[PDB]
């Protein structure tokens, strides 16, 4: 799932440019679009939290056919986000239908990172002797919240 | 050897590059070691099973 | 078609008399953990 | 008897008669192929939402042929294809109708009927057990198991 | 009279003027073998939400045919028929009309009617029989035996 096949699908999806069109996008518009996965997969990095991706190494641009590592699950959520990211840019806008998919794209990748942080006990609540903290148990008091 | 927590040195200097080791013992013996040890040198326990239905 | 009684009616019974007329004296309690899977009499 | 994506991708075309067989004598061999990696991707983004319904991916590494079999029944056809057929739309540029939307509503929400669990609620596992069902002579205990309990004596970990 | 496949395609294609017999233009055999197909698949996926109405399948390997006998009573012929029409006007990017649409919800309201069966809640199974039942003599339950 090199980083260039996820560009070609965003401007496929709204037809820009096809494996069809007699007419085609230049070079340098492509690099844009690599460009904007990656500052794509930086903000990600904070809210939807890490998926997989690799970053190009410390001091090399971004190319269009380098390794991305998204599973092809990922592929079709990955895509229809960035296509809305610069689909202003050609001067067009989106459709409903569009918006529909990208929508439901997001909740089926968002399903696949839950957290259920499921809160532990306070500290200072006391262990019942049904727990048999003489013998069975050292502790008296739950232990905590496992610091650091 | 920390020279930062000089408190907890064990040995009298860092063991450096080209040092000299040695093993102790024969090429291929086989023998039954003696043994020799504090008593919290080492802990054993048998931790207790469960019954079932 | 839906009232079933629960008393199952009579059926059919053989008869023991052959278990009750041979010897059951002799080899009772012969057969044991110790014994074996056989046990042996004497003869006249 | 067998489901092909070829077949499956030209239900999708002809369903909205973007390629049909009456009104035109056309089908574009790169819509096919589209159709084709749109279905690829879609069967792998729904690998994990609605769950696993017995489609078959290509193994290896070279790309899928509309020649081979998908593996799914017949049951599901008309939903992938409907599902299928929203997702590549845009790229002829033809907004839906409200009927196709009914359609494919309708089928997505046969397929969800047919695929659900409704999974129960076991027990705590501190929760005792009654002085009636008869602990010390069955094989229950005072309190449930909260847990498979085990079932082989063999394998007694889990 | 029996009811067939190519009968049913044949109603569906006239009830919404299409291709009847009086018209003076009629459709190829490749529009009647898609809609024989369309009929087919649906009425396979009907095997799940609406229920078993007694429709017959293709024997494995042989594919369908118009001329074949579906086996369905007459009484179901509008909706399958209407149900067929509704799928099938997509194909010719047409729009049905609320009359239609009406008729078509009062025949599936029919179907319904006609299969529509309720279950009954059996006793749980620890449930006690009472004393009046003579479960002494006459039953040989103290419990509901629960369900089956």
């Amino acid at each position: 799932l090199t980083k260039g096949e996820i560009v070609l699908f965003a401007l496929r999806k709204f037809a820009i440019a096809s494996n069809a069109s007699l007419t085609d996008v230049e070079p340098q518009s492509i690099e844009d679009g690599v460009n904007d996965l990656e500052d794509m997969m930086s903000e990600w990095m904070i809210n939807p939290g890490d998926i997989g991706y690799a970053f190009a190494t410390g001091d090399e641009q971004p190319l269009p056919d380098d390794e991305s590592g998204l599973p092809r699950k990922y592929k079709h959520a990955v895509g229809y986000q960035l296509l809305l990211r610069m689909l202003s840019d050609y001067s067009l806008e989106p459709t409903p239908q569009v918006l529909s998919n990208a929508q439901r794209s997001y909740d089926a990748l968002m399903t696949d990172t839950l957290v259920v942080p499921s809160m532990r006990r306070r500290g200072d609540f006391p262990v019942g002797q049904g727990n048999k903290y003489d013998v069975f148990t050292s502790d008296r008091y739950y232990p905590g919240d496992l610091p650091l | 050897y920390d020279t930062t927590n000089p408190q907890y040195n064990s040995v009298s200097r860092q063991v450096e590059a080209g040092d000299a080791v040695s093993v102790v013992g024969t090429a291929s013996q086989t023998m039954k070691p003696n043994l020799f040890y504090n008593k919290f040198f080492c802990g054993l326990g048998s931790i207790p099973l469960p019954k079932l239905h | 078609s839906q009232i079933v009684l629960k008393k199952f009616l009579p059926g059919f019974m053989s008869d023991l008399v052959l278990a009750k007329t041979v010897d059951r004296q002799l080899l009772a309690g012969e057969i044991n953990s110790s014994t074996g899977d056989s046990v042996s009499f004497k003869r006249p």
